[PDB]
RNA sequence: AUGAUGUCAUACUUAUCCUGUCCCUUUUUUUUCCA
């Protein structure tokens, strides 16, 4: 369900909280699964602060729900990898 | 690949030298011996050595891993 | 800029591990030192093969699957095949007729038979070694048929009890010139069942 | 000279054309030889580079790095080129772009750290008296950046010499603009200089010049905002002439004095703030009729600041300010401007939260019944926000009935698609709670009257109101009324419009969720045969709401519908899985799991095994997902012999479906599937040994999800057994299968451990082939990035070679 | 046509100066 | 910018162009890009002064970017076609009259006017078939063309035929060698080129719906105009391959 | 899938093997 | 902001607390040289670490601050440091709020083999031992009670040795608690040979003469 | 003996996604003719 392009930031996560839209709600932010969503998503930057306020960290809809890492990704601890909010390049 | 992964410790390719990989492995081993509390205690209580002297020896061995390069 | 195979044989302790093209590497001594350990694996030979990995079989057919013993003891295959053959003999008119009016009884045998097949009748399979490399073959070389040891068919058809009829000839010839490292127990090296030597 | 300029051009082309390591080396060489080349050609090559418009963002960032390193390595060597750097970076100091303004502030900080603040003060001393407004504002921005770079008292005696002097009012205006910009830039850093800034600005605060007095009041307001909440005794020097200036100043000076009074009012003493609020509220009542839009916005901001200011009581405010506020500011002209309407709504919500929302509700109940649609929607949104803030406890029953009649009139004249007033309707009625039980039947009768409309959207909005109000209807548990409305909606179920049908279906979803189980009329066996041809509709919202209602029914009520009808519903859902919405397919999977929990897992698994091999199209991954849910909710030990026998079908897609359902099921169950690893071993081995590499890709997904699932349970021997096929299968070509190989390798390195992965990678990274060695090196680099912790312990023993010491004596030094 | 011959006019303009009307960027009430 | 009048103010005796007296000065980046464009043109020396060709391209009042039409004329001829093109692309009002309603009739006439190789050849066919058509209003009515602006374009064509002895360029033509005509067009249009992206401005391109090549987005296209209305639009495009693009201004061109 | 033993040719569709009827060249090569 | 380069590598560093607690400086330790300097116009006061009077240890082991603790009063702060021998040397601060001038490092008490030492107030001084007993000490004197010599940073020398500060008596403070730690437990021998309710486990541990076998029996 | 290689159709992958665009104004040099 992923793409070879569209890297997000690869920048270390801070206090700006991730946020999911309805069009891709419930999926994981990394492997897009639905099994035990464990860890809150932090998006490291002005990915939340400013123009993209309350927006999707995935495709681009109106962000309504807190984005979660799943327990399968936090088994290898992919939650510390950084910002998953997509910046188009 | 990724730019941050290239900036991360452990980036290597087929063009990476064996001596450079061994130097990076020795630097990572010195960093792991500095970080581990049990391994540093085992390295310090082996002889009549101080903890600050062992830390200075580890800081010297970090540069000594790149000390005699190719 | 590089040494030959005889110089690599003199320099390294494992001259058989020195490959033909590994001496053309940037660090052939480091490659030989890495390959000299007992916990190393080779490169799969598709890098040397023009044919791709598991693609060029192209003229054979294989059986699809063999079920494990607990699954065959539960026996889902018989009424599954009966249902599949009944569906094949059904027309498509009968197919949406049975769609709009369904019927009972798919299998409905029990639950604890399948539960015991999964747990109590569970058998661990023969998992191979850490250093196994699979290729186009890698499922057929099971003879290592020991050298100096006969087979079960040779024990049965020639009347050899667990005494071969060629045992005196093998002991008179001693070690054979084909396999000088072969051991023939009972005639040459004084051995249970088919494998009567090593 | 010429050779130095040629070397400067060579380093510039190496920075702008070579590799970024070569650019960093050229920047290091420029920082080394800045004293050799001089700041002359350095400035004469940097100012064309700063003036180049087509430079890249990375190019100007590297230019900022080079200028910072050259300034650190040269310091006062660019002292004659202070004026050239100032005239280059004065557009950069007044840059409208935020990143360019930050880079200009960093360049100004570098220039202040290198050359010195005295040269910049001598440069800006003739520019302090700039009568031109744009030139004076550029000088104000540059002097604010210089004051932030060099601190307050580096230029505070110079500012006290300039601003207190009466040389020109333009110089005074520019200096007070410098003071206000520096206070806005500093914020909390102007707190120790609060009395100094008050003494500096007290001379211009009573100036006869209107612009100088206006910028002095603006700087006083900016200082009161910046030093919040310190410097109250510093700002109390101009406390007494502020009340006199509220009566003396007119126009823009009056607005600046009112803004300074509103900024100094929450930092004052409570008796003093009460006396000043009582003094200035009479002027603010006269300031309610300000015809200017910016002046009215400033007055409304002052009203919001006075509402946020404590110590001004509540009864005095509600008696004095609020009926002129509703007379003047609550008007259609203020509501038409959307910034003014939003500011008016926020100020009214803040005032209602400060002094009770009952007064605002009683003053806006008629404006909710006003005939203007956008004005009434803004009023109803304000009443909804006030009810969400305070509550309905302060609302009397007659005022609540009047508000109910007003919002029912608003729903009558709700011409637009205004769901915000529907949400406000639900908010006010939910805040009423159990008090709407007298209000229930006339509201229900009017909604049923609107449900007889010619217009589809009117009945659609009425059904949406039913969906919003089902919960608050069942709060008092009006079971007979809820059953009667369920029977009426059961009659309404034959609607020919899809949006109306979806709204009706969502209303029924809410009603079934709020009634209780044994208390709806008609019951579940009297409803699901009616619901059965509804699922044959082709509209997406109807399908989504009907599948959600079937999910709630098959979740709760399995005890009314025969399993024949349940698998007929499954037969319908097999055709319904080809819908475009992944949420619809996911809820279809959920209904399949509910029906498998209800009726038993045999016939539904036989049906899905028939369907999955028969689909073979751009679907059926959801069929594998549904098969995984049927297994996982209902004990996959039963399901696994049937799926294992269905793997033996040679039909070229059923094996891919078996493996996809296996991967999804292992990901769903996690650690409970440790006993089935021996069962899934030979099928995964045969799929990895299969000639069709899509089967090997999906088996790699199986291995990845199993390594995700049962890590820490002794399955590493079977994981290594499957990895004995996976690691030979690293010769893949397609991106999908090589991503599956990478994910399975990451999962196996997580599962078994880093030592076996290092034993695999170290024997392949030294390959003579560049591509194979680079691929194994990338795999090893990914494994080391994942497992850099235990890699030192898992590193093999290597002796010290002739290059450096490699046999580590730290391992030998063991206590 | 060469590389440094296209920058002597920019060097002369940098030595002369920059006028506020020469590229008047409209910006007011900045914060 | 000042791309039409920098050449004229240079040829009317002013070398201190940015030091020249005015009410307000122009932006210096416009002057710098005009001078660097003139460096990429064959109009300025290394000292930034007009040549004989730089004076002769100011004899005629068209833009220098459209005077490299004339400078590529008589290089390998095709002069008449590109001189007609340089006349008709100097129009003020836009070509083609597509009103409210009708639509499909004007579209079908315009599609009949379409030729591959950009809309310059399309409107060149418009002017070519308007020649030997009596120069009638009935032609432009039935072909949905404004009969006010392209009459001024044939007047510009008459004037530029008259103003040819001062630059000493004949009215040669290659007689249907329109790929060589496009070679001269590309010899003119080297600064305004693009690969779905402009290679100089680094902007993602968008093709106008009124262009003749709105469909079939190419690997290499030049353009004439950079007007943003809703998107970063490409106005008056032409198909290229960046072969003879590398021939003209090689100092401007590097790394494909 | 369909296998042509006269060519050792894979076929995903039956029409691929039906059109595979070069086939006679490799058939005559295997006949030798 | 600041970058002070040192040719000698910094094994450890102790920072003087700025403001009213003293200068805003740091003392980088080396072999018999604690360079105290501040970020600004301050002198690099190289306080020599006071060696023992006729020390029997070889001079290859340079005296460096293995454990350092700044025990601060209401105004000033003393610095207790342990050398390569590990003796507790209390150091004053005669900086006089201008530059680092004098740090009167006098060996106030002889200290045992301690991995770390932290000296709080109200009679609290916890010295964690690498081998042996970790010592919690209560203050008796003012901390400057040194029976050994004083090596100040402003005290001149011949640039070859320091003040010959031999092993002094513990006059500044008294170790009120000595909690014995089994680490580093090298050898072990657990048996029920002794008459006890549980078996005696003898863990042989410690370094050199500061080494013992602790036999523990429970019940 | 299995490689290179052509846009040839069919297959499959991706819980891939169900799809967007027509400009306000505006000025720019020079030469012959029959009873
Ligand atoms: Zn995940
Ligand atoms: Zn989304
Ligand atoms: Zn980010």
């Amino acid at each position: 369900k992923h793409h070879p392009d569209l890297i997000f930031c690869r920048k270390q996560a801070g206090v700006a909280i991730g946020r999911l839209c309805e069009k891709c709600d419930g999926k994981c932010v990394i492997c897009d699964s639905y099994v035990r969503p464990c860890t809150l998503v932090r998006i490291c930057d002005e990915c939340n602060y400013g123009s993209y306020q309350g927006r999707c960290v995935i495709c681009g809809g109106p962000g309504v729900s807190d984005a979660y890492y799943c327990k399968e990704c936090t088994i290898q601890e992919k939650d510390r990898d950084g910002c998953p909010k997509i910046v188009n390049l | 690949l990724e730019h941050l992964q290239s900036k991360y410790i452990g980036t290597g390719h087929a063009d990476t030298t064996k001596w450079e990989w061994l130097v990076n492995q020795h630097r990572d081993s010195y960093c792991s011996y500095m970080g581990h509390f049990d391994l540093l205690n085992y390295f310090a209580i082996a002889e009549n050595e101080s903890k600050a002297r062992v830390r200075f020896n580890l800081m010297e061995k970090m540069l000594q891993p790149c000390g005699p390069p190719a | 800029n590089r040494f030959t195979v005889a110089e690599l044989k003199q320099l390294v302790a494992r001259p058989d591990v020195v490959e033909m093209h590994d001496v053309t590497a940037q660090d052939p001594k480091l490659l030989v030192h890495l390959k000299a350990t007992r916990n190393s694996v080779p490169v799969p030979r598709h890098w040397c093969f023009k044919r791709k990995y598991l693609q060029g079989k192209r003229g054979i057919e294989k059986p699809p699957f063999e079920l494990p013993d607990f699954i065959k003891r539960t026996g889902i295959q018989e009424m599954r095949e009966a249902l599949q053959e009944k569906e094949e003999q059904k027309t498509m008119k009968s197919k949406m007729r049975e769609k709009v009016r369904p019927k009972m009884g798919k299998i409905d045998i029990d639950y604890q038979k399948l539960h015991d097949a999964f747990f109590k009748w569970q058998t661990k399979p023969k998992l191979t070694i850490h250093g196994d490399l699979y290729y186009e073959g890698k499922e057929f070389e099971t003879r290592l048929k020991k050298p100096g040891d006969l087979s079960d068919e040779l024990r049965i058809s020639l009347g050899m009890p667990v005494p071969p009829p060629w045992l005196i000839a093998m002991q008179r010839y001693g070690p054979p010139p084909s396999y000088p490292n072969l051991k023939i127990p009972g005639l040459n090296s004084p051995l249970y069942g088919d494998v009567f030597g090593t | 000279e010429e050779q130095k300029e040629r070397k400067i051009m060579k380093l510039l082309l190496k920075i702008k054309n070579g590799t970024p390591p070569m650019r960093k080396a050229a920047l290091r060489q420029i920082t080394d030889k800045a004293r050799e080349f001089g700041a002359g050609p350095l400035f004469n090559q940097i100012l064309p580079l700063l003036m180049s418009p087509t430079l890249e963002d990375q190019e100007r960032h590297l230019l900022v790095k080079v200028i910072d390193r050259i300034l650190y390595k040269l310091d006062d060597l660019v002292r004659p080129y202070v004026h050239k750097i100032l005239v280059v970076i004065e557009p950069l100091l007044i840059d409208e772009d935020y990143y360019a303004r930050v880079e200009g502030r960093e360049i100004i900080s570098n220039l202040a750290k290198a050359a010195g603040l005295a040269t910049m003060i001598s440069t800006m001393r003739p520019d302090i008296d700039n009568m031109d407004e744009y030139v004076r504002n550029t000088t104000a921005r540059a002097f604010a950046v210089v004051a932030s770079a060099l601190g307050i008292p580096s230029l505070l005696p110079f500012l006290k010499a300039v601003c207190k002097s009466k040389k020109s009012w333009q110089a005074r205006h520019t200096g007070i603009k410098i003071v206000q910009q520096i206070a806005i830039l500093m914020g909390c850093a102007i707190l120790p200089h609060l009395r100094s800034l008050v003494e500096i600005i007290e001379h211009g605060l009573v100036d006869e010049q209107q612009k100088v007095r206006t910028i002095s009041a603006l700087a006083i307001a900016a200082l009161a905002e910046a030093a919040t909440p310190y410097g109250i005794e510093s700002f109390d020097s101009v406390l007494k002439p502020l009340w006199k200036g509220i009566r003396q100043h007119r126009g823009k000076g009056l607005a600046a004095f009112l803004k300074a009074i509103g900024y100094l009012i929450p930092l004052m003493d409570a008796e003093y703030a009460n006396y000043y609020t009582r003094e200035v509220m009479l002027i603010l009542i006269r300031e309610f009729q300000s015809p200017d839009e910016e002046m009215k916005k400033i007055v409304l901001k002052v009203v919001k600041q006075c509402c946020g200011t404590d110590g001004v009581e509540a009864n005095y405010i509600k008696t004095e300010i609020l009926p002129p506020f509703f007379k003047h500011f609550w008007q259609h002209r203020m509501a038409l401007d959307r910034r003014n309407y939003r500011q008016l709504v926020d100020t009214t919500v803040e005032l209602a939260n400060k002094v009770g929302a009952a007064e605002i509700i009683s003053r806006i109940v008629d404006d909710l019944k006003d005939e203007a649609e956008q004005y009434r929607k803004m009023v109803m949104e304000t009443i909804e926000k006030i009810m969400g803030n305070l509550g309905a406890a302060d609302i009397d029953h007659k005022l609540e009935e009047q508000l109910i009649d007003g919002i029912l009139y608003a729903f009558q004249e709700q011409t637009t698609e205004d769901s915000v007033m529907l949400n406000g309707f639900g908010t006010v009625v939910n805040a009423l709670g159990k008090r709407v039980k007298p209000y229930l039947p006339q509201i229900c009768g009017t909604v049923l009257w609107r449900l007889n409309n010619k217009s589809a959207k009117v009945r659609q909005q009425a059904a949406d109101l039913i969906s919003r109000t089902a919960v608050v209807m069942k709060t008092c548990q009006e079971e007979k009324l809820m059953g009667h409305l369920g029977v009426v909606l059961y009659e309404y179920l034959g609607e020919e419009y899809p949006e109306v049908l979806g709204s009706i279906l969502g209303a029924l979803k809410a009603i079934v969720n709020v009634i209780g189980m044994h208390k709806m009329t008609p019951p579940i066996k009297d409803l699901l045969p009616r619901l059965t041809p509804i699922l044959k509709n082709r509209h997406e919202k109807v399908q989504e709401n009907c599948i959600d209602l079937v999910g709630r029914i098959a979740d709760r009520g399995a005890e009314y519908v025969s399993a024949r009808e349940w698998m007929r519903i499954c037969f319908e859902l097999l055709e319904l899985l080809k819908a475009h919405k992944k949420a619809i397919r996911r809820a279809t999977v959920n209904t399949f799991g509910y029906i498998a929990k209800a009726i038993g897992p045999h016939d539904v698994l036989a049906t899905l095994l028939n369907n999955l091999k028969v689909q073979e199209r751009q679907n059926r991954v959801c069929t594998t997902v549904a098969i995984a849910i049927v297994a996982e909710t209902c004990s996959p030990f039963t399901v696994l012999p049937a799926l294992m026998n269905e793997y033996r079908v040679p039909e070229l897609n059923v094996q891919n479906g078996v493996l996809k359902s296996l991967s999804f099921l292992f990901e769903y169950i996690g650690e409970m599937g440790k006993d089935y690893i021996y069962a899934v071993t030979p099928l995964l081995e045969d799929a990895l040994m299969d000639r069709d590499l899509v089967h090997r890709q999906t088996a790699s997904a199986v291995v990845q999800h199993m390594s995700l699932g049962v890590y820490g349970f002794g399955c590493e021997d079977s994981l290594n057994h499957l990895l004995n096929y996976v690691w030979p299968n690293v010769f893949e070509t397609s991106p999908h299968v090589i991503q599956a190989v990478m994910g399975a390798l990451e999962g196996l390195r997580v599962a078994i451990g880093p030592c076996r992965m290092l034993q695999y990678c170290l024997q392949g990274l030294f390959h003579p082939a560049r591509k194979v060695r680079d691929v194994y090196w990338k795999i090893y680099n990914s494994i080391y990035i994942g497992s850099q912790d235990a890699l030192i312990a898992h590193y093999p023993r290597i002796y010290n070679d002739d290059k450096n010491t490699y046999i580590r004596y730290e391992l030998d030094y063991i206590l | 046509e060469a590389v440094p011959v296209e920058a002597y006019g920019l060097a002369m303009l940098r030595g002369m100066g920059w006028k506020p009307g020469e590229g008047i960027g409209r910006t007011f009430n900045q914060v | 910018s000042l791309g039409n009048v920098v050449l004229l103010l240079k040829s009317l005796g002013i070398h201190d162009l940015m030091h020249f007296d005015f009410l307000d000065p122009p932006p210096y980046e416009t002057l710098l890009l005009a001078l660097e464009q003139l460096y990429a043109l064959g109009a300025l020396n290394h000292l930034g002064e007009l040549t004989t060709s730089g004076r002769k391209m100011a004899e005629l009042p068209v833009d220098p970017m459209l005077s490299k039409m004339i400078l590529a004329s008589e290089k390998y001829s095709c002069s008449e076609e590109i001189l007609t093109v340089a006349a008709m692309l100097s129009v003020n009002n836009s070509i083609f009259y597509r009103p409210k309603d009708k639509v499909v009739h004007a579209d079908n006439a315009r599609v009949n006017f379409f030729l591959p190789g950009g809309d310059h050849l399309v409107l060149l066919n418009v002017y070519t078939q308007w020649a030997e058509s009596g120069y009638s209003s009935q032609w432009c009515y039935e072909n949905f063309v404004q009969f006010r602006s392209m009459r001024r374009a044939r007047d510009v064509r008459e004037q530029l035929e008259g103003l040819l002895e001062r630059v000493e360029v004949g009215l040669s033509s290659c007689q249907g060698d329109y790929i060589r005509v496009r070679k001269a067009i590309t010899a003119g249009y080297f600064y305004h080129t693009a690969r779905y992206r402009t290679v100089k401005q680094q902007q993602t391109v968008f093709i106008h719906p009124n262009s003749s090549l709105f469909e079939q987005q190419p690997r290499w296209l030049l353009y004439h105009e950079l007007v943003l209305t809703t998107k970063e639009f490409m106005r008056q495009v032409l198909e290229i391959e960046s072969s003879w693009l590398l021939e003209v201004a090689p100092h401007y061109y590097k790394a494909k | 899938s369909y296998e042509c033993k006269l060519c050792l040719t894979l076929h995903n569709n039956e029409g691929s093997y039906l059109a595979h009827t070069k086939h006679q060249t490799n058939l005559a090569r295997r006949a030798a | 902001k600041y970058s002070e380069p040192l040719e000698e590598h910094g094994n450890f560093l102790i920072t003087v607390p700025g403001g009213s607690d003293g200068p805003s400086g740091v003392l980088i330790c080396s072999e018999n040289y604690i360079t105290y300097k501040n970020f600004g116009d301050q002198p690099d006061i190289r306080c020599p670490i006071p060696r023992r009077r006729n020390d029997l240890d070889d001079p290859e082991r340079g005296m460096i601050f293995v454990c350092s603790a700044t025990h601060k009063t209401k105004s000033m702060f003393f610095f207790l440091a342990q050398t390569e021998q590990g003796d507790i040397f209390k150091i004053t601060l005669e900086t006089d709020e201008d530059m680092v001038t004098e740090i009167r490092l006098k060996y106030f008490d002889t200290v045992p083999v301690a991995a770390a030492m932290c000296v709080l107030k109200t009679g609290f001084l916890f010295v964690a031992s690498e081998f042996g007993n970790h010592y919690l000490y209560q203050i008796a004197h003012l901390g400057d009670d040194d029976e050994e010599p004083e090596f100040s940073s402003a005290m001149p020398l011949e640039e070859g040795d320091t003040f010959f500060f031999q092993p002094r008596p513990l006059k500044n403070l008294v170790l009120v608690d000595e909690l014995d730690s089994l680490s580093p437990i090298l050898f072990c021998q657990i048996a029920d040979l002794a008459n006890e309710d549980t078996p005696q486990l003898y863990v042989a541990c410690g370094r050199g003469p500061r080494s013992s076998l602790r036999v523990l029996r429970h019940g």
